[PDB]
Parts: C-alpha cells; sequence; structure tokens
C-alpha cells in the first residue's frame, strides 16, 4: 500500500527513481514498535509448555536450514523483500541495521 | 546423629569384620573429583588401609550420572562401599533404588557416606539403616527439633499436628548449601583416637584444613588452634623433616616468585589498591620506595635476593604497611623442610595442586572433557609423594601462568564495565574475548569469580548481592553458569559473623527446571553450577529475575 501511495503521489507531482524513493518513511515507527513488542512476548513465552505449539517450526520437503529463533527469520524475510528495490538500497540498509539493533547482533553478521 | 565422633573407631572395626579378606577386593571408594579435602582424606585412608594390608580400589567420579552408572556396575561381593565428598544432601535410596528387603540377610552391603554440606537430607538419615554417615556433631544439637516431626509423621482436630509437622519440615528446608567442617579433620580425629598419627598424616590434615582459606575463613579460624596444638605436640642432617610455625603472608607464591610480582598478583592487595589502573601501580611504587627496596632488587628471585633484607623483611613490613592499611596481610602458617631440598609452605603447595588439577597433560566431547578431568586428578594424586618434585615445579609454574591469565581477563572485564547491576543480583557474561577455552573448568571459573567478588567487596558499595557469571564454548554452543555468594571484607570482626552467607542458586535452578522445560543439564556435584543453551539463556535469566530468591 505504501509503495502504491508514493508512486501515485509522484505521478501526481508531474539509476534512481523518485516514484518509490521515500516510501519507507510511512511505516517505520509502527514497525519498530511492533517488532519490539513481538520480541518481548517471544522472550516471555518461549519456554512455556502449553505455548510450545505456536512456536514449532514447520518441516516441508526441500527444507535444509536449521535455525532457532523465529523472529529472526521473520525480520530477515521482511527485510529481504524490501531490499529487492535496487534503487533505494541505503534507506533499506539503515532500516535493517536499526531493526537488528533491537537484537544484540551486528550489521554484517553471518546469522543476519 | 547416626555415628557420633565418640564411636567412629567402632565403624572402622566393622570394616575389618566385613572387608578384610585374602583374595577378594571387598572395598571400593568413590571420591569427589575436583576437590582438595576429598583428595587429602582419600590419601589418608589409602595409607591407613595399606598399613593393615586391606585390599582396596580407588574410583574417581565427576557427576551423579557416573555415580549411578558405576553403582549399577557393582556386584554383591562388595561388602562395604565408601563415598567421600558428596552425596550428603540427597536421598540415595530414591537415587539408587535400594530395596531394604533385597539386602536384608544386617542389610548386607554397607555404604558409608562422608561429606560436610549442612543442609543434608533428613530422610536419608532417619529413615534408612542401610545408609549411614559420620555426623560432625550437628544432629545432636541443631536437629534437636526437626527429627520430632519426622518421627511423628513417618479425630478431625488432629490436622493441627500434621500442619505443624509440615511447617517444621518446610522451615528446615529452603536454606542455602554451606560447609562447616573439613573431611580431613574428622579423619585425623579418628586417626588420633586410634593412635596412628605421624608427620605425613599431620601434613595431609594441614593441607585439607588450609584448602578452605579462600572461601570459609570462619571454618579455618575455628579449626586453626587444634592444628597449632597438634603440631606443637609432635644440626641439619640430610634426613631432617621440620614442621614450623613461621610467619607468612597473603602472597601469590612468595617463596618462588619475585616479591614485586608477588605483590602485583596478590588478590588481597589488588582489591585493596586497584592495581588494574595506573594509580594502583603508582601507589605500589610509592610503597616500594618508602620501604626502601630498589626496583631492580625487588625484581630478583627469592633465593638470590639480598640476605640482609630477607632477614629484615618482617620489620620493614611492620614499619611500612600501616600507612596503606595492608597490615591484615601478615598471618602465621606452616612450613615444611626436607633436608637440603628447600622450603615450602601450605599455601604455595595447595595453589600448585589446584593449578595442576586445572591444567595437565557434543556428548563425545563432554565425555572427553570429563575423562581428562579424572586423568588430571590422578596426576595430581601421584604428585603428592615426596619422591617426585618435577610434578610440583611444573605445578608452580602453571599456577603462575594461570594467575596471569586470570588477571589479564579480569582487568579487561573491569575496564569494559560488563558488570550489569540489576535490582537483586549482579550479572556479567563473557560473550567474547581471549583465552576462553581455559574457562571450561569449573574450578578455574570459581577462581576467577573469587577474584571478582573480592574486588567488588573491596569497594564503597554497601550492597551484598549474589553474582551470576557465564561463559561460552563455541564447540558445544552452551553457556556454563555458576552462582557466587557475597563475601565480607577479610579484616572484619567476628560479631557480624553470626551465620555465613547461604547459597540459594541450586534451589532456584532446580525450581525453574522443574517448572519449565529448558535444555539444561544439572549433573555437577556442586549444585550451584549448571549448563544451559545459548538460545535458552536469556528467557531463563528473565525467569530467575521474576522468581522469588
Amino acid at each position: 500500500d505504501s509503495m502504491l501511495k508514493t508512486k501515485q503521489s509522484y505521478l501526481k507531482l508531474n539509476s534512481v527513481e523518485n516514484s518509490l524513493n521515500g516510501f519507507s518513511h510511512l511505516f517505520s515507527k509502527p514497525l519498530m514498535k511492533r517488532v519490539k513488542k513481538l520480541f518481548k512476548n517471544q522472550q516471555e513465552f518461549i519456554l512455556d509448555p502449553q505455548y510450545e505449539a505456536d512456536y514449532v517450526i514447520p518441516v516441508l520437503p526441500g527444507s535444509h536450514l536449521n535455525v532457532k529463533n523465529p523472529l529472526l527469520e521473520l525480520v530477515k524475510s521482511l527485510c529481504h523483500v524490501m531490499l529487492l528495490s535496487k534503487s533505494t538500497i541505503l534507506e533499506i540498509r539503515t532500516l535493517r541495521k536499526e531493526l537488528l539493533k533491537i537484537f544484540e547482533l551486528r550489521e554484517f553478521a553471518k546469522v543476519a | 546423629m547416626y555415628y557420633g565422633i565418640s564411636q567412629f573407631s567402632e565403624a572402622y572395626n566393622k570394616i575389618l569384620r566385613n572387608s578384610s579378606s585374602h583374595s577378594s577386593c571387598q572395598l571400593v571408594i568413590f571420591v569427589s573429583c575436583l576437590n582438595i579435602d576429598a583428595l587429602c582424606a582419600t590419601k589418608m585412608l589409602s595409607l591407613l588401609f595399606k598399613k593393615q594390608l586391606v585390599q582396596s580400589q580407588i574410583v574417581p567420579i565427576f557427576g551423579y550420572s557416573e555415580l549411578r552408572r558405576h553403582y549399577s556396575q557393582l556386584d554383591d561381593n562388595i561388602n562395604s562401599l565408601l563415598l567421600v565428598g558428596f552425596g550428603g544432601v540427597i536421598d540415595l535410596e530414591a537415587f539408587l533404588e535400594i530395596d531394604p528387603q533385597e539386602y536384608v540377610i544386617s542389610f548386607r552391603r554397607d555404604i558409608y557416606v562422608l561429606d560436610a554440606h549442612r543442609p543434608w537430607n533428613l530422610d536419608n538419615i532417619f529413615g534408612s539403616q542401610i545408609i549411614q554417615c559420620f555426623d560432625d556433631g550437628t544432629v545432636d544439637d541443631t536437629l534437636g527439633e526437626q527429627k520430632e516431626a519426622y518421627y511423628k509423621l513417618l479425630r478431625k482436630q488432629r490436622k493441627k499436628q500434621i500442619h505443624e509437622y509440615e511447617g517444621v519440615l518446610e522451615e528446615y528446608y529452603s536454606q542455602g548449601t554451606t560447609v562447616v567442617n573439613s573431611i580431613s579433620a574428622q579423619i585425623y580425629s579418628l586417626l588420633s583416637a586410634i593412635g596412628e598419627t605421624n608427620l605425613s598424616n599431620l601434613w595431609l590434615n594441614i593441607l585439607g584444613t588450609t584448602s578452605l582459606d579462600i572461601a570459609y575463613a570462619q571454618v579455618y579460624n575455628r579449626l586453626y588452634p587444634l592444628l597449632q596444638d597438634e603440631v606443637k605436640r609432635l644440626v641439619k642432617t640430610p634426613d631432617t623433616l621440620t614442621l614450623n610455625i613461621q610467619p607468612d603472608y597473603y602472597l601469590f607464591l612468595l617463596r618462588h616468585s619475585s616479591l614485586y610480582d608477588s605483590f602485583y598478583y596478590s588478590n588481597y592487595v589488588n582489591a585493596k589498591l586497584s592495581l588494574w589502573n595506573e594509580n594502583g601501580k603508582k601507589r605500589l611504587h610509592k610503597m616500594f620506595a618508602r620501604m626502601g627496596i630498589p626496583l631492580s632488587t625487588a625484581q630478583e628471585t627469592w633465593l638470590y635476593m639480598d640476605h640482609s633484607i630477607k632477614r629484615e623483611l618482617g620489620i620493614i613490613f611492620d614499619k611500612n604497611l600501616d600507612r596503606y592499611g595492608l597490615q591484615d596481610i601478615i598471618r602465621d602458617g606452616f612450613v615444611r623442610t626436607l633436608g637440603y631440598r628447600g622450603s615450602i609452605s601450605a599455601s604455595e603447595f595447595v595453589e600448585a595442586l589446584t593449578a595442576l588439577l586445572e591444567v595437565g597433560n557434543s556428548a563425545q566431547k563432554l565425555t572427553n572433557l570429563r575423562k581428562r578431568w579424572v586423568s588430571n586428578f590422578w596426576l595430581s594424586w601421584d604428585a603428592l609423594d615426596d619422591r617426585k618434585v618435577e610434578l610440583l615445579n611444573r605445578g608452580i609454574q602453571l599456577a603462575q601462568d594461570l594467575q596471569r591469565a586470570i588477571f589479564n581477563t579480569g582487568v579487561a572485564i573491569l575496564e569494559k564495565k560488563l558488570i550489569k547491576h540489576l535490582r537483586i543480583y549482579r550479572l556479567c557474561v563473557l560473550q567474547d574475548g581471549p583465552d576462553l577455552d581455559l574457562y571450561r573448568n569449573p574450578l578455574t571459573l570459581l577462581r576467577l569469580g573469587n577474584w571478582l567478588i573480592e574486588c567488588c567487596a573491596e569497594s564503597e558499595d554497601k550492597q551484598l548481592l549474589p553474582m551470576v557469571l557465564a561463559s561460552i564454548d563455541e564447540n558445544t554452543d552452551t553457556y556454563l553458569v555458576a552462582g557466587l555468594t557475597p563475601r565480607y571484607p577479610r579484616g572484619l570482626d567476628t560479631i557480624h559473623t553470626k551465620k555465613p552467607i547461604l547459597n540459594n542458586f541450586s534451589m532456584a535452578f532446580q525450581q525453574i527446571t522443574a517448572e519449565t522445560d529448558a535444555k539444561v543439564r544439572i549433573d555437577n556435584f556442586e549444585s550451584s553450577i549448571i549448563e544451559i543453551r545459548r538460545e535458552d539463556l536469556s528467557p531463563f535469566l528473565e525467569k530467575l529475575t521474576l522468581s522469588g530468591l
């Protein structure tokens, strides 16, 4: 929705393209607050036995990666989907570093 | 009590009645590895049982799992079994599923548990005649009330008695794990009652009693006068063996390293003068100058260092140390001399032994570590005899190296300020750094933590908080966590020593593991040390924060 809105606004105005540049400014703070809340809840209820059902990582044919923390893959996918821009790289990288700062990780770490 | 001190010899006689045979090994001993008092008691027992030609076997174990497995390995031919250094605070019958009717014949195979931890199992005492221990003199006085409820609890208004008994049992439980007496002390008391005391036995008793100076200074001060009186009761020819009460100081290998390095590495002076920054070194140099020893002289080996100032060292210390307030460094100790070989002291010898235990030579790697620990224990055991000194010089140099490494890591910790001050307990984690592979040893980790707690105590902070310390071994991807109790300043009066600070970390760990399904492995004989997973650490810690301590 945000990308559609910014493209429409740019078209109304008239390797970088201002059609999409500046689209992540719409949803930054709510996303960060939601990620913090998710991290807190996961930290609180990961070891509970009755809540162990919803944290089970599903197994599918062709799956080979063995990893532990689900929120990490959630944010990794949510950032890799944005990184496909090929024209707004720097803004995405700043957002990704800010997201990774919530965890005690680093920008170029292997696990990230 | 089951066996009072006034009847120990009788139990000894029982062993001779049951295990003294010709062609049958009818006595096996389990020893708490990675402990010094257990080693001293085991050496004393081995000598005693070699005297009367009683065949025996010594078995080192590390964890409760090995205890269970080796007990399952046992055969009924063994009339008597020994356990030293552990197994006091848990019920072995519920642990090893002993059927009293299986063994009755009497109960056949006797088991002798010999430990010191005071919150030890009440049922394991009053409910079993198969299991039988050596009370230090605790049941006859302290437990004068707890046993009544157990005896009673082993028409609608009688529930008050049941409630009172349950409350009494609960009050007795929920207390910290502490040690109030030494195993070697009781062994030497039995030896004195029998009449087999000699210089080797006295030396081993002294070692056992002095291994506790670091952590249980109250016990050490309670036990010192007996040792002093006993050593008083008991030309330099090449066969002289002299035991002396010579002055000694809280100094790291004073008689084998230069005096400068001794002051520099001594933990007490470190804590008192903050030698991890520059002002500490400046004050140290001021102290040396005011004493008058040259900086080139003080950096020479103790053998070649000047004889006149060697003689005058006592007066120099007496006249100088007062300004810096380090006069609590002077104490009275024991020195053993063997002909022309040289001189040694109890503190140096036990530090050498500890270092030799530390350094010497998933499931598979853990087993390899637990087996090299036993190998190092046996090497330290062999190092005891007077026919070997090349296994003591190596120990001394390794102690120097280990203390240097510990100091190098501690200065980095205090520089980076990783010590996080929570509301209840302090916390610090060694996420990354140098020489992390050394700290896989619980005793090395305890040494580091002892230095850290000394440093924290020797400050202006007026809060006594438990400390939690963690490490990492990337091979297993697990955190090794140990809980540490606060310590009072050493130079403190005895009036504020009504009760030693207890340790509730074992209870907290067991409760959290019972209430949640963490991936931990609690198998150390020291119940305050556990292993946890990297991904599981942080929520676990949260739980420990939110739980009642």
